[PDB]
């Protein structure tokens, strides 16, 4: 979830 | 191509310098700033859950820089998102543990923590004596080798790009990336006359043992204080470890 968002930032 | 290998070395070292969280010079310049006995006692008197919360916070912020390090590795962003997550979940804490050797002073066996250097007795309230001592021992081994900034860059890239992680979909692709990073690391050691450290690096499974201990101790702490973890641990920390 958070890693998903961090990788897309 | 030797040129392609050396371009990878430069790229990895640059990616690490941009994401190293703390410049090495800032850590070295603070080495004489050491916690007093009263400050050490204050840390020891803190509750277990408050020391765990603060330490989990510091680990979470350090992990965030490791994620940015991964994002600046060109081969890493070529992997599918499943494999990106697998590598980060398995290797991010290992990278942090390697990075900790820069914050460790082998001359007096202290580590930089919350603005000053302190011995391992500073962390007694955690109830993680074995984990903390093993981290100190691990950091002391890398410090004794004078692990350079470029060596840490290339080594932590290899820690992350590990084709043996269970759950990888494009295993062959990670294998190729790992081999190129191994060539880059070993080429840099050869060019800098540092190949003698190969036999002196910590064995395989030592880093995994540290990460397993961290998860095991967290499992115990979460069993003891489930609401503390739910209410006060950082969400990224829980996503990674619990
Ligand atoms: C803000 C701050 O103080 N900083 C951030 C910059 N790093 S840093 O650049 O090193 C960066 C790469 C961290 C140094 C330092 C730090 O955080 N040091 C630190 C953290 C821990 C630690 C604490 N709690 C742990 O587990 C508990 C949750 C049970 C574990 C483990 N496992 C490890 N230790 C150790 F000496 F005690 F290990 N020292």
């Amino acid at each position: 979830k958070i890693l998903h968002r961090l990788l897309q930032e | 191509s030797l040129t392609e290998i050396e371009h990878l070395v430069q790229s990895v070292c640059k990616s690490y310098r941009e994401t190293c969280q703390l410049r090495l010079e800032d850590l070295l310049r603070q080495r004489s700033n050491i916690f007093s006995r009263e400050e050490v006692t204050g840390y020891q008197r803190k509750s277990m859950w408050e020391m765990w919360e603060r330490c989990a916070h510091h680990l979470t912020e350090a992990i965030q820089y490791v994620v940015e390090f991964a994002k600046r590795l060109s081969g890493f962003m070529e992997l599918c998102q499943n494999d990106q997550i697998v590598l980060l979940k398995a290797g991010a804490m290992e990278v942090v543990l390697v990075r900790m050797c820069r914050a460790y002073n082998a001359d007096n066996r202290t580590v930089f923590f919350e603005g000053k250097y302190g011995g391992m007795e500073l962390f007694r309230a955690l109830g993680c004596s074995e984990l903390i001592s093993s981290i100190f021992d691990f950091s002391h081994s890398l410090s004794a080798l004078h692990f350079s900034e470029d060596e840490i860059a290339l080594y932590t890239a290899l820690v992350l790009i590990n084709a043996h992680r269970p759950g990888l979909q494009e295993k062959r692709k990670v294998e190729q990336l790992q081999y190129n990073l191994e060539l880059a690391f070993h080429h840099h050691l050869c060019k800098t006359h540092r190949q003698s450290i190969l036999a002196k690096l910590p064995p395989a499974g030592k880093l995994a043992s540290l990460c397993s201990q961290h998860v095991e101790r967290l499992q115990i702490f979460q069993h003891l204080h489930p609401i503390v973890v739910q209410a006060a641990f950082p969400p990224l920390y829980k996503e990674l470890f619990s």
